[PDB]
């Protein structure tokens, strides 16, 4: 280990293969050259700040840059040549060649097993339609178990407006009251909340529905991200049934009509695909996209690190970029929360909510959801309505029925009914 | 409990998302000046 700047000559068509653990702090400053973090290039003399997070370095033109990191060594420094960046190069000048010629823009959907189709491929894409022709395309996470422009548990919808946070996991910020070095963004969220899409699959197909909905109506009045298509992610093959009924669904609610496929040509996905969507999409409209170098397998230990991550960046932003949540004290009176029907609790997940008690165990480190809706609205209403952001409550008082709530915004506590999210954060 | 009020000389914060219509309505030239 060392604290000192080390030399590193990446050459062209290499991957600088990063796995950041726990407490490491990496710094990077190139010299020259042309290196991207999946598709997003790094400034010469700039310095990048990276933790606790595992990625590829590309070199597009043979780089030297000078790197800080006591958690390495140049002798152990892990940069193996890529060969299928090309792969992605001609997906994208093709979207490219459809933004420039047709009517409105590509709507591509990404299906798949591993979570290499996200990131990767998804990102790469995002960075590279920004990089030519000044596209706006809208991203879609579909995937709530990965935090994309907010927390965990969110179907989205985000415009690319501007370049990514290559220092970051979740691509980048939304929008702060303040200056900033990035310009940041304006996401659509859609809570689902859960862990797991198995856990209520009427509710999840109920966020597309709504996601859907909003997204029609504003490629409907934004010429820009019109012209620009729509990069659809979602969660795992194994993930969703067998059927695939919810890929019908994600192709009809949000106007999908090229379809790219990762897996290996030995995989029977392909041919299922083909003879499921093909009659819908037109098979000159799916794609084939083989194993991805530079990207390694992810574990749930690396998940779970992600999504606690985000959570603090929803209220204190990153590194660079320091924010001040605010924290209130509200009685247990003050406060209006619901929780979703799910498997567990109710044996079979339906579309609507439930009172929650205000308990040390129900509350106490969750993230909880705050709709538009006021708090006497009733349960179709609140199920229905937008997202104003997310609070925290950080502590449980049942003596003085009390609660600490933390708030991303200073200011008063929205008086909407809430909604009580699976996921948990402490500190 | 703990320290009420911001948490940790000019502070920022994070912003509420928009509602459905104003979301639409929306042009991120807006942001990128």
């Amino acid at each position: 280990g060392d604290n000192e700047w080390h030399k590193l000559v990446i050459p062209k068509g290499s991957d600088w293969q990063i796995d950041l653990k726990a407490e490491g702090k990496l710094i990077v400053k190139v010299n020259s050259g042309i290196v991207e973090i999946f598709g997003t290039e790094l400034a010469v003399d700039d310095e990048y700040t990276f933790q606790n997070w595992k990625f590829p370095i590309y070199a597009v033109e043979e780089t030297e840059l000078l790197w800080k990191c006591p958690d390495l060594t140049t002798n152990t420094i892990t940069v193996k040549p890529n060969h299928t960046m090309k792969y992605i190069y001609n997906l994208h000048f093709m979207l490219e060649k459809i933004r420039m010629s047709n009517f409105e823009g590509p709507r591509v959907v990404i299906v798949g097993g591993s979570q290499t189709r996200k990131t990767s491929l998804s990102r790469t894409l995002c960075s590279y339609a920004l990089k030519f022709n000044a596209y706006q395309p809208l991203y879609i996470n579909l995937d709530p178990q990965q935090p994309i422009f907010t927390v965990p548990g969110c179907i989205s919808a985000t415009p690319i407006s501007d370049i990514l946070d290559a220092q970051l996991p979740t691509w980048g910020q939304s929008l702060t009251s303040g200056a900033t070095l990035l310009h940041n963004k304006q996401p659509m969220v859609k809570n689902f909340g859960l862990e797991r899409i198995n856990e209520n699959k009427d509710l999840y197909l109920e966020c597309i529905s709504q996601l859907g909905q909003v997204v029609g109506q504003r490629l409907h009045l934004d010429p820009q991200v019109r012209r620009s298509g729509c990069i659809v992610d979602t969660p795992s093959i194994s993930q969703l049934d067998e059927n695939l009924a919810e890929l019908h669904h994600i192709i009809e609610k949000l106007n999908v009509n090229i379809m790219l496929v990762l897996c290996s040509e030995t995989d029977p996905l392909w041919e299922k695909v083909k003879k499921t969507f093909g009659p819908e999409l037109g098979n000159n409209n799916i794609f084939f996209i083989p194993k991805l170098d530079g990207v390694s397998a992810v574990d749930d230990v690396y998940k779970r690190s992600l999504q606690r991550t985000s959570i603090r960046e929803y209220f204190y932003g990153s590194l660079d970029t320091a924010l001040s949540p605010y924290a209130i004290g509200v009685d247990y009176e003050d406060l209006t929360i619901w929780k979703p029907s799910n498997v567990f609790d109710n044996e079979v997940g339906r579309v609507e909510l439930f009172p929650v008690t205000i308990t040390p165990s129900n509350l106490q480190h969750a993230i909880i959801a705050i709709t538009f809706a006021e708090r006497r609205a009733d349960q179709a209403t609140v199920i229905k309505s937008p997202i104003l952001g997310f609070a925290l409550i950080t502590e449980v008082n049942e003596k003085r029925r009390k609660l600490r709530v933390l708030l991303p915004v200073p200011g008063r506590l929205p008086s909407k009914a809430m909604i009580l999210t699976s996921y948990r954060y402490l500190e | 409990g703990i320290s009420n009020s911001n948490l940790n000389k000019n502070i920022q914060s994070r912003n509420w998302y928009l509602s459905d219509s104003q979301w639409a309505a929306f042009k991120d030239d807006e942001i990128t000046s």
